[PDB]
């Protein structure tokens, strides 16, 4: 089941291969927005000691229920806020765990969503991650 | 490790056989006779091989088969503990200002420059020396 | 065409320098050959061997082939041993000495410039002789216990001085003359550091040592015969300081009896330029000129 | 001359430059395409979480649409 | 620096030595924990 | 089971070294082969009275230096200071004699400026009379290390691998006392 | 022959006797003797603080 | 002050040293801030990686 | 199976993550970068000499330099290229992945190799600093003649500083030598027998033992030399056999020289080469015998370098010299036969290793033609000798080097250099090197000889010096995407999550991660072949690759 060139080492680590001339990792967006959303991150979460996560993919029917399931693989999640986002349902949704209940993010959560909704009707899907990450860990205190 | 000895013991017989057709050769038909450096420069060079591999001869005859020479040994015939590596020092970078030091004297003939690199190149290998050896402070 | 094959290599005014670029010319078609395979193969591989579209399965994994392994040990050997025998032929014809030169020249290089000297000329045909060695003056250097066998680091005596000698000046280039068609025996010999006594026409140099036989050097070559006469260049080819780039020289090949008038005159006093002049020659060099003594063109 | 010279060791090299960049420098590069919303999300699904700070009740919620 | 001193006495010293260090660094700790 | 790794890099290290003497050799051949029937050159007196004795003494100090690596691989400290004190002694005596030889040869006109033989003499046996220093260095400071903490294993490899360089300086000098005294 | 690079001060014009020229030895900058005179490239060095 | 003594013994024209002088004495402390500005970070890390990890 | 991840991975470390560690690191994989960083500065001040050089040589007459300057700048571009990039990088290379190969966390001796380093540094800072003395640096060429070196033709302080900064520097060449022999006979992997060790590493282990026969006699010689300018000594003088003791004793240590950078480089294609064809090394007993062979054989060629002081037994170096040429064609033959009947793809480092292929190819034909004496009689001390080496030395220490550079760029960072900027590189190289050096095999045999900085109109040699210069200048322009390649590959570069970003890497670097961890291993495949890392990701292959190995 392990991909072409891939091996389970003595270990139980995975060591894979690329095919000369091809990358790892491909995720559709340019360099130095995948930048911006690292430092988006890095830094909105130092600034509230909160673990910021974001996920891209399918969010099934209910969205909710997907996204609490989600949250569960984010490191530390009791001290994590997910935004999810489904391009195809046009779905947005925040999840957080319990830590960061009553630290502001009530009222941030919300305007998580609409800053990231205005930048998605444009059709800019990193740059409305980035500014979701951005209003909702400038709304949270390392409480 | 034979294949180690033997390695030197071929570079070995090369070398001295080319001093000797060197030395044979100039000795007769070489314009002042033997060549002396050239001849003498290839019969340390046989000797430089001759002790590295009698060194590795000796060893090897002593030990039994290393995992590292054994055609079929497995990963875990190598478990164990290996021996000390030194994790971190600033002594190596202390020890060649030193002996730049006591260069810069000797390529401008500066004497007590030359003794200044001299003591701090004998103290700067005495850091090195007994940087994992010395014991707590004592009060 | 033999200029497009030899590289540049002049033709060549002696038998000797026409045997050695005889010997060129075969050796570079040789290389080419090598060259031209070796380059095919590689760019066959390149050309045809390019992972297609359509391979799914590795290539096969073949990595020893013995026979091959062997047979090509073998051929680079005999194309080496073919060269050695002709190089050797070769060298032997050209450092072959006679015991009889007809032209001895001293050559004497020094930091920067050089000085010829005329030693003995022997025409085979008995129509010139002449004894140039001025042994009054080599005793004068006799320095004299001494680091070196007695002697002390200036005792100079293994310079040769001569009664007829051209000395190279900044302002003159020095030019050295010749009889053609005579065999001519140069030794050499220099009064500081390495120098490089290299006539490209000659197609062959040689260094030019300070004490020679203490360095087990053979000073000595000689010539068989100058094919023809005219004027040849001569350059320094051992780093020898500052104006390494700036000592050059030249050789004058005359006819034998012109060869005897320029004697003559020079036994009568005259100087190099005039002497060629008294034989309707230029005076000066005339395939070098000297160098501008100023530093550059910022100065 | 000496004008074509310094001509030819300035110009040269920079003529040069400029037409190997305009063959290599403007090819595409393994990089993918960004993908625009109008196109489905056809990449697999991805988790990005920031390393900070360094080391299931849920706290609440919210959701939205565009 | 040339010869041994009888084993009882090495032990003696060494085994004084440790006692000394420990009760030096308890002190220290407890003074520590006690503030 | 396994070699001693300081051990290796020592011999390999050591090995080198011997080429560090080959180009000193070639110097001092290559001044003897160009003497011209005077070898050593006047006023050069070289004695043998003192040569030989100086000899003997680094010779036994080899064999002083072997116990001390016995009296390691028992794992005896005390063994070793002991007879490691005893090699440097007699290294140190080796060295003031060798300047002692200095001295009187020096003031009877053979010096490195004087003559190519003083040259070549000096430069042979002072690169030599400099690792014997080098030596004498690395026995006080193995010695001092003795003391900093118990004697371990790899303390008794440094042991070891100092004793190889000293058997190295020993023989070298054998080599060159052969050569310069002998084959004049 | 460096006659002809003497370049004269105004007012002082005729202050030298031919070829000869007399300075204060007094440096102007701090009052050191300014008086290493390189002849060859007509250099007066002050040791105390290379003026 | 003793560039001087340190172009004789040490073989730098004393018009250099007078000019090394002059632009070192802005560069030079430049630099050494930075340098000892990041070195003193950078041994703050050291601690701490004995702190997380034992020695 | 949601895994959490980075967007981007970290471009740098946090402030005071780096400079600590540079001057107490141990680590030999910081350290082999440290070598490259600063031996390819080296290579930048180098080529800044020779472009000088080469911009004075475009017309007649002195433009710009004097005589003296240029006679500085050719001795210090030949040391500085040779001696203060190409040396010290072959102990860079080692040092990046020589403990990788051998499946062992560490060298033999860490701090040994730290010191290593930082005798290279200073040792080439301290000859270099005689360019700031009033006379300047070293004029005598780098392979300084007697008695042109002696204190009566040589007085400047550019000339000691010269002496004493090799001496430095050849130190910390010789420890490098022993610690790397060191590793290899004890940090093996268990499995990892000696002919199972890749090429690279049998090529390091080799050119280990030639420095330690070479630089020790320099050392020996140099100190002559010393004691010779500072206390009077006639070791050296001309009376006493000196101008060919020092040839010989140079040559020796000169000859050994020029092949300890060409085994390492020669290791670097042979890793390079199986990977892009898909096929194991062709001939890998074959190649071990061909290095050794090399190396037994270019101790005893040296005077082949003195054909002209009329002084040497000529048969004996020539006919040696002539062997040579034998196992080196041997690895020719080894080479192509490893890309024959293979699946070729031409990334960068396979691209450049062609680039070594074709240029070395011409340069040791040069260098055949140069064996025999009667040729060398003419053309020794002249611009073919310089087209001859500058053939056979960019292709090792530039093309291969190139080559291992983009090879082992993701091992060592965990980036991708950029393919395309990679390719611009490569062919303004390629295309500048062989301007600027192909004619002047035609400038020497018409009769200009090195280390000229002047000639004259008549001399008929301008027009060829124009276009050397102008392919000079293509050469000095061909840096500037490679710079820009590392500084924005190291912080921007293509994330690389794999162990073996070019799929089918051969030797156990490529079995472990990009980079890899402190002590270089979490773990150790099974040891059967040279081609461990291929068996562990293609398992399948593995019967195949026992049944094809033999045509
Ligand atoms: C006289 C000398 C005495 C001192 C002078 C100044 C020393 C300053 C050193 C210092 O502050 O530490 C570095 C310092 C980092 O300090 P830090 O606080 O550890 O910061 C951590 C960083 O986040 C960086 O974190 P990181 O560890 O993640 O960084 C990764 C990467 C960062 O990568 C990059 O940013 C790209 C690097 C540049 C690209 C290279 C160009 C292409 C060359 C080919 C390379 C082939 C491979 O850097 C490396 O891995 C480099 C390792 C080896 C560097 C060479 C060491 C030389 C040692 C000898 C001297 C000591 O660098 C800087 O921030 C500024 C750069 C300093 C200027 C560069 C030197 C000048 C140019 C040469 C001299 C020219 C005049 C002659
Ligand atoms: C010359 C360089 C000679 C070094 C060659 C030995 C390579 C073996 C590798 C090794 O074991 O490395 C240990 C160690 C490297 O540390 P590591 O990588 O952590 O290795 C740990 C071992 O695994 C664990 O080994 P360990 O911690 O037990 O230490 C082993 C060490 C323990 O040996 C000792 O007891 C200490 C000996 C220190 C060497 C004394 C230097 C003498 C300088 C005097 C200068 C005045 C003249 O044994 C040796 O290194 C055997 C060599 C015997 C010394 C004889 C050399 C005479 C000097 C010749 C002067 C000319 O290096 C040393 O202890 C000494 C190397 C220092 C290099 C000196 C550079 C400057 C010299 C310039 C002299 C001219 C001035 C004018
Ligand atoms: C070993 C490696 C090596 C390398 C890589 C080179 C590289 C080059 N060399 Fe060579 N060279 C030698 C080894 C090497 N060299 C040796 C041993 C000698 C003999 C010395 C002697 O005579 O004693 C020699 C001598 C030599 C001569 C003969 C000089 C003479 O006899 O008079 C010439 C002539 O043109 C030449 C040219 C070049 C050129 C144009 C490059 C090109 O690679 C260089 C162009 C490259 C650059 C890298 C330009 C710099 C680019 C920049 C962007 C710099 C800008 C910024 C800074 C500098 C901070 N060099
Ligand atoms: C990487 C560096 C390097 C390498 C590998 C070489 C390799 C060789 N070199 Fe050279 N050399 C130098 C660097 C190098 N050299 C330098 C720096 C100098 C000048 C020093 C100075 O004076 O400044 C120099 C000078 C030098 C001289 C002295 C010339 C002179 O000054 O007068 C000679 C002469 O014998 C020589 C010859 C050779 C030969 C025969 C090889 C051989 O090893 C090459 C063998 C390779 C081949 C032959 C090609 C492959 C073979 C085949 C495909 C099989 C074909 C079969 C046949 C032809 C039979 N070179
Ligand atoms: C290292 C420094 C070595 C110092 C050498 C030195 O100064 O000795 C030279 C000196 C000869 O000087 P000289 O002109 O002959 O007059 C002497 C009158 N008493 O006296 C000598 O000849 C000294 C003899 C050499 C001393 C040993 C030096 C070892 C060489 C290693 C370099
Ligand atoms: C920055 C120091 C170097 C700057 C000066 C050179 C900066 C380098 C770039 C311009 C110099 C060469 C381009 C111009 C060429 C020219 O036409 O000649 C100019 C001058 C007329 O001739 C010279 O000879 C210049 C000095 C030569 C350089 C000595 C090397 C010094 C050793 C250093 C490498 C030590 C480490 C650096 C030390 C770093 C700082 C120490 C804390
Ligand atoms: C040079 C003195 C000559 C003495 C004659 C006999 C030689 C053996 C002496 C043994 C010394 C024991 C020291 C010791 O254990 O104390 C050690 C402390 O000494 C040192 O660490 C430094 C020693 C001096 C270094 C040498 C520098 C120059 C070398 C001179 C080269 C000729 C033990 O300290 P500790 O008990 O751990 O507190
Ligand atoms: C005809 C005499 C020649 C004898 C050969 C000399 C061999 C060189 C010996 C080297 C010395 C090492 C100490
Ligand atoms: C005046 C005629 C010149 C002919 C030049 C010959 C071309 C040489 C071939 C170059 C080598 C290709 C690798
Ligand atoms: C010219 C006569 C030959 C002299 C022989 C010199 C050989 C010296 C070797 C000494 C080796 C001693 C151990
Ligand atoms: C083995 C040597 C190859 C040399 C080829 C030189 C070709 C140079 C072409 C220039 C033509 C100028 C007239
Ligand atoms: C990739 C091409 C590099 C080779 C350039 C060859 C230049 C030869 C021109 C000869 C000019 C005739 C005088
Ligand atoms: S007193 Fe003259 S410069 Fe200061
Ligand atoms: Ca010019
Ligand atoms: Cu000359
Ligand atoms: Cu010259
Ligand atoms: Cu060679
Ligand atoms: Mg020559």
């Amino acid at each position: 089941d392990l991909p072409y060139g891939s091996a389970l080492t003595s270990s139980g680590r995975i060591s894979a291969v690329t095919e000369p001339g091809e990358l790892s990792v491909h995720y559709p967006f340019p360099t130095m927005d995948l930048v911006v959303l690292d430092d988006a991150l890095k830094y909105g979460s130092r600034a509230a000691k909160a673990r910021f996560a974001v996920y891209i993919g399918p969010l099934g029917a209910d969205t909710a229920a997907t996204a609490r399931e989600i949250l569960a693989n984010v490191p530390t999640p009791e001290n994590a806020v997910l935004l999810a986002v489904s391009p195809d349902q046009r779905a947005i949704e925040v999840v957080y765990g319990a830590d960061v209940k009553g630290r502001g993010i009530e009222s941030a959560a919300p305007l998580g969503v609409s800053a990231a909704a205005a930048s998605f009707k444009e059709g800019n899907l990193i740059d409305g991650l980035i500014s979701a990450v951005r209003v909702m860990s400038a709304g949270v205190s390392p409480a | 490790m034979h294949i180690e000895a033997r390695l030197f013991e071929i570079l070995t017989a090369f070398f001295a056989l080319a001093a000797v057709v060197y030395a044979v050769l100039t000795a007769m038909f070489a314009t002042g006779g033997v060549e002396w450096a050239g001849t003498t420069a290839l019969v340390l060079t046989t000797g430089l091989t001759l002790i590295t591999g009698t060194f590795f001869r000796f060893v090897a005859r002593r030990l039994d088969t290393r995992p590292e020479d054994y055609e079929d040994a497995e990963i875990s015939d190598g478990a164990g503990e290996l021996g000390f590596f030194a994790p971190h020092s600033w002594w190596p970078i202390l020890i060649s200002l030193s002996f730049s030091t006591a260069a810069v004297g000797a390529a401008l003939w500066l004497p007590w420059l030359i003794a200044a690199g001299v003591a701090f190149v004998i103290t700067s290998v005495c850091g090195l020396v007994f940087e994992y050896y010395w014991g707590p402070e004592k009060h | 065409w033999s200029d497009a094959l030899a590289l540049g290599w002049p033709t060549g005014i002696t038998p000797e320098a026409k045997l050695n670029r005889e010997l060129w010319i075969g050796s570079v078609i040789a290389s080419f050959a090598v060259g031209a395979i070796v380059w095919g193969l590689i760019f066959w591989t390149s050309a045809f061997h390019r992972k297609k579209a359509t391979d799914t399965e590795l290539p096969r994994q073949f990595g020893y082939n013995m026979p091959l392994e062997l047979t090509l040990t073998v051929i680079p050997f005999l194309i080496i041993s073919v060269l050695f025998y002709f190089t050797v032929v070769v060298q032997e014809r050209m450092m072959h000495k006679d015991p009889n030169p007809e032209v001895v020249i001293d050559v004497t290089a020094f930091q920067w410039n050089w000085k010829f000297g005329y030693q003995k000329i022997a025409f085979a045909d008995g129509s010139f002789d002449y004894d140039g060695a001025d042994p009054e003056r080599k005793e004068a250097m006799t320095s004299r216990v001494g680091p070196i066998r007695g002697m002390t680091p200036e005792d100079r005596t293994y310079l040769n001085f001569d009664k007829i000698e051209t000395l190279g000046t900044s302002s003159e280039i020095p030019v050295l003359v010749l009889p053609a068609g005579k065999r001519i025996e140069f030794v050499l010999n220099s009064a500081d550091v390495i120098h490089g006594f290299w006539v490209p026409e000659f197609l062959f140099k040689r260094d030019v040592l300070p004490e020679p036989k203490a360095n087990n050097s053979d000073n000595v070559f000689q010539v068989s015969e100058i094919q023809q006469t005219g004027a040849f260049v001569g350059r320094c080819t051992e780093m020898c300081g500052t104006f390494h780039a700036m000592m050059n020289f030249e050789v004058r090949v005359v006819e034998p009896n012109d060869f005897k008038a320029y004697i003559d005159q020079r036994n009568a006093g005259k100087t190099n330029a005039e002497a060629l002049a008294a034989i309707n020659q230029p005076p000066l060099a005339i395939t070098t000129e000297p160098f501008e003594s100023r530093r550059g063109e910022l100065v | 001359s000496t004008a074509l010279t310094h001509g030819l060791i300035g110009g040269v090299p920079l003529v040069l430059f400029a037409v190997l960049a305009l063959i290599f420098l403007t090819r595409k590069g393994p990089h993918p395409d960004t993908y625009k919303m109008s196109d489905p999300w056809t990449h697999a699904p991805i988790l990005w979480a920031a390393e900070e700070p360094r080391e299931v009740v849920i706290g609440g919620g919210a959701s939205g649409k565009w | 620096f040339l010869f041994p001193d009888p084993a009882v006495e090495h032990e003696a010293l060494t085994e004084a030595a440790h006692a000394s260090e420990h009760k030096s660094l308890t002190a220290l700790k407890e003074h520590q924990d006690r503030i | 089971n396994r070699p001693n790794m300081v051990s290796v890099g020592t011999i390999v290290w050591l090995s080198s070294e011997l080429m560090f003497f080959a180009g000193l050799f070639a110097m001092y051949f290559t001044a003897r082969a160009q003497a011209g029937g005077a070898w050593p050159p006047e006023p050069t007196e070289l004695n043998l009275a003192l040569a030989v004795p100086v000899t003997l003494v680094l010779i036994a100090s080899s064999f002083t230096c072997q116990m001390g690596v016995f009296a390691a691989e028992r794992g005896d400290v005390f063994g070793l200071r002991r007879w490691y004190v005893i090699t440097f002694l007699m290294g140190l005596f080796f060295v003031l004699g060798q300047g002692y030889e200095y001295i009187h040869l020096v003031e009877h006109g053979t010096t490195i400026p004087g003559s190519a033989y003083g040259s070549v003499f000096y430069l042979a046996t002072g690169f030599h009379g400099l690792h014997v220093i080098g030596g004498l260095v690395a026995f006080v400071l193995l010695l001092a290390r003795t003391k900093m903490s118990k004697f371990t294993p790899a303390q008794a490899t440094a042991a070891i691998v100092v004793s190889y360089y000293w058997h190295f300086v020993d023989i070298v000098w054998i080599a060159l006392f052969a050569t310069i005294y002998f084959v004049r | 022959a460096d006659m002809h690079r003497v370049i004269k001060r105004k007012g002082q014009e005729s202050f030298n006797f031919g070829e000869l020229f007399a300075y204060t030895k007094v440096c102007s900058h701090l009052g050191c003797p300014s008086s290493l005179y390189e002849q060859q490239t007509y250099r007066i060095l002050c040791p105390c603080h290379q003026s | 002050c003793m560039n001087d003594i340190i172009a004789l013994k040490f073989h730098i024209s004393l018009n250099a040293t007078t000019w090394i002088g002059r632009i070192g004495m802005v560069v030079l402390p430049a630099i050494v801030y930075f340098v000892a500005y990041r070195w003193a970070i950078s041994l703050q890390r050291s601690d701490r990686e004995v702190l997380e990890h034992g020695v | 199976e949601l895994e959490a991840r980075r967007p981007f991975p970290e471009r740098m470390g946090p402030k005071g993550n780096l400079i600590y560690k540079l001057i107490t690191t141990t680590d030999h994989k910081l350290i082999g970068i440290m070598y490259c960083v600063v031996c390819f500065a080296f290579f930048l001040v180098g080529g800044l000499m020779a472009l000088f050089m080469r911009t004075e040589l475009a017309m007649p007459g002195l433009q710009f330099l004097s005589n003296e300057q240029f006679n500085q700048l050719f001795t210090m571009h030949g040391t500085v290229m040779l001696l203060f990039y190409a040396t010290p990088i072959v102990f860079g290379f080692a040092n990046l992945v020589l403990p990788l190969q051998i499946g062992a966390p560490d060298v033999a001796f860490p701090r040994l190799n730290a010191l290593s380093f930082w005798l290279f540094l200073f040792g080439a800072l301290i000859a270099i600093a005689g360019f700031i003395t009033p006379g300047g640096a070293a004029d005598f060429g780098w392979t300084a003649y007697s008695p042109l070196t002696d204190a009566i033709h040589s007085p400047g302080a550019g000339g000691d500083l010269w002496i004493m900064g090799l001496a430095v520097g050849g130190l910390g060449t010789i420890l490098g030598g022993v610690n790397m022999i060191t590793t290899v006979v004890c940090m093996r992997a268990p499995g990892m027998t000696m002919f199972r060790m890749p090429i690279f590493t049998w090529n390091i282990l080799v050119t280990s033992i030639l420095v330690l026969i070479a630089f020790p006699i320099l050392t020996a010689a140099l100190f002559g030399l010393a004691a010779d300018r500072h206390l009077g000594a006639h070791i050296y003088d001309p009376a006493n056999g000196g101008v060919l003791l020092w040839q010989h004793l140079f040559w020796f240590f000169g000859h050994p020289e020029v092949y300890i950078i060409a085994l390492p480089f020669f290791g670097i294609v042979s890793e390079i080469f199986p990977v892009f064809s898909r096929k194991p090394i062709f001939g890998y007993t074959t190649l071990i015998y061909a290095t050794l062979a090399i190396a037994a054989l270019s101790v005893a060629v040296w005077a082949h370098h003195m054909y002209a002081t009329g002084a040497v037994l000529l048969p004996f170096f020539s006919f040696m010299t002539f062997l040579i040429a034998v196992p080196t064609g041997i690895k020719f033959f080894n080479w192509i036969g490893t890309m024959w009947k293979g699946q070729l793809t031409f990334e960068t480092p396979m691209l450049f290793s062609v680039g070594f292929l074709i240029t070395f190819l011409l340069g040791g034909l040069s260098g055949v033609l140069l064996a025999s004496p009667p040729l060398d009689f003419h053309v020794t001390d002249s611009y073919f000798v310089i087209a001859h080496f500058h053939y056979v030395l960019f292709g090792t220490i530039v093309f291969a080097t190139y080559a291992g550079i983009y090879f082992w760029f993701p091992k060592m960072t965990g980036r991708l250099l950029d393919e395309r900027l990679g390719k611009l590189h490569f062919w303004l190289t390629f295309i500048g090197f062989h301007t600027t050096f192909l004619v002047q095999h035609w400038l020497g045999d018409e009769g200009m000889p090195r280390r000229y900085a002047d000639y004259l109109p008549t001399d008929g040699f301008t027009t060829l010096n124009v276009i050397s210069t102008v392919g000079a200048f293509i050469l000095g322009v061909s840096m500037l995407p490679f710079v820009w390649n590392v500084f924005k590959s190291w912080r921007y570069g293509e994330p690389v999550t794999v162990d073996d970003p070019w799929g089918y890497g051969n030797s156990l670097e490529w079995a472990t991660s990009c980079p890899p961890p402190r002590h270089n291993f979490t773990e150790l495949p099974r040891i059967r072949s040279e081609r461990p890392a291929f068996e562990l990701h293609y398992p399948h292959m593995v019967e195949r690759m026992r049944a094809e190995a033999h045509v």
